[PDB]
């Protein structure tokens, strides 16, 4: 526990959250970037809506959240807020009743070589235009749109 | 009250009630809570449903 | 980077940044905000309830003069993203709204520029009151 | 009383409780946590929604060593 509550300490002297984490300025974050349903809670014909419960499985590399577990008593990986630590802000282009970002926040898992695992839950209700023509044998075809809402593709490229 | 009528300048029509009154009164009254009087304003809106629709 | 940390800190720093003022230069200079909707997707027309549902996407810009810094001085960085909750907003709603919710769904970074120009796209949706007319 | 509150700020005080750091003791080791689920009411069961609403008290106890 004390390992821990001085790797913590060291992490974020100063660390700033509100910066984008690469060494060089011309690099890219690269974000790993994966669904897993968890249910399709409802599918609104009527009102052409989907509701999905999913997790949202995003990965990243953060340069400053990097230690060498010898001196922490081999703590190779903690758990810290999501809170703290900059994070890309993906968001559901075609979002429809809904939110746009994710609004859980679940703990960030966090390793040795600076990657970070973020899983947080949500609901998304996404708009999807439904076909009808062969109700009730039809099959829909509904999308989620997923990407980052404010860095380019130069600045955060989505794997 | 800073003004007895109920301001209606940026009223949004609704097309099924029309308001035909109202006026906020100042009230004063004990509750058996507690041993002070308490001041209140209550306004009153007296709303005519228009019976096109429901005629 | 370092230098981009370095540069955000300096921005926001609160002892010389209050995000409560407006960024007027002159008592009676006033802040000009230019607005565009760009319309997403038309959700739905409620005729029942008289209430119209649209994604849009609520262009705002105008110039905060506190936000300035010289490129060369932090290695030639022309434009950086700050919270958009940091900064100053023009706090601009749908006045007529349908449902209680006046502000913006997101509250997304602001893309500021060196010479202090704020570009803010949020997303949101809204339910506006409408009119039917069933004639 | 005066003892209790300096108890509570004592264990508390964020210079030496982290809460954000699991009570790992003697190493790499897991803080076990014991679960006791008490149904309280059977609020409800929707068939159309298939969803059932339970009023439970969810027992939790586990061990801090910190907080001695
Ligand atoms: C950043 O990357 C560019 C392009 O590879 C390189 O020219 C520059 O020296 C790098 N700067 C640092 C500090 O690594
Ligand atoms: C489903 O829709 C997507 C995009 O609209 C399209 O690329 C894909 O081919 C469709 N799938 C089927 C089976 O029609
Ligand atoms: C810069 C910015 O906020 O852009 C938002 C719009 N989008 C997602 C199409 C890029
Ligand atoms: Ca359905």
């Amino acid at each position: 526990a004390h390992a821990e509550e001085r790797l913590l300490k060291k992490l974020f002297s100063g660390y700033n959250k509100w910066s984008r984490p690469v060494a060089n300025i011309s690099d890219v974050v690269l974000v790993r970037f994966g669904l897993s349903i968890a249910q399709l809670i409802d599918v609104d014909e009527k009102n052409q809506m989907m509701t999905t419960n999913v997790w949202v499985k995003q990965e990243w590399h953060d340069y400053k959240l990097r230690w060498d577990p010898a001196d922490y008593e081999n703590v190779t990986s903690i758990r810290i807020p999501s809170e703290l630590i900059w994070r890309p802000d993906i968001v559901l282009y075609n979002n429809a009743d809904g939110d746009f970002a994710v609004t859980h926040l679940t703990k960030a898992h966090l390793f040795h070589d600076g990657r970070v695992q973020w899983t947080p839950p949500a609901i998304y209700k996404s708009s999807c235009s439904i076909d009808v023509t062969f109700f009730p044998f039809d099959q829909q075809n509904c999308t989620m749109k997923f990407g980052s809402w404010t860095y380019d593709k130069a600045k955060i490229d989505l794997v | 009250n800073m003004h007895s009528r109920v301001d209606q300048l940026d009223f949004w029509e609704s097309g099924e009630w029309v308001i035909v009154d109202a006026v906020g009164t100042y009230n004063t009254r004990k509750y058996e809570c507690c041993a002070e009087i308490y001041p209140d304003i209550t306004y009153a809106f007296v709303i005519r449903r228009l019976p096109l629709f429901y005629t | 980077t370092d230098t981009e940390e370095r540069l955000v800190e300096h921005l926001l720093d609160p002892s010389r940044y209050n995000k409560l003022i407006r960024p007027a230069t002159n008592g009676s200079e006033l802040v000009t905000v230019q607005l565009m909707v760009s319309l997403a997707q038309l959700i739905s027309v409620h005729e029942r309830e008289q209430i119209m549902t649209t994604n849009v996407w609520l262009t705002q810009e105008w110039e905060d003069y506190r936000l300035t810094w010289k490129p060369e001085e932090f290695d030639n960085m022309k434009k950086v993203r700050l919270p958009s909750k940091h900064i100053w907003l023009p706090d601009v709603v749908l006045y007529n709204n349908a449902d209680g919710m006046y502000e913006v769904s997101f509250y997304s970074n602001a893309v500021v520029s060196y010479d202090g120009s704020i570009f803010w796209l949020p997303p949101a949706i809204y339910k506006s009151a409408c009119k039917i007319e069933v004639k």
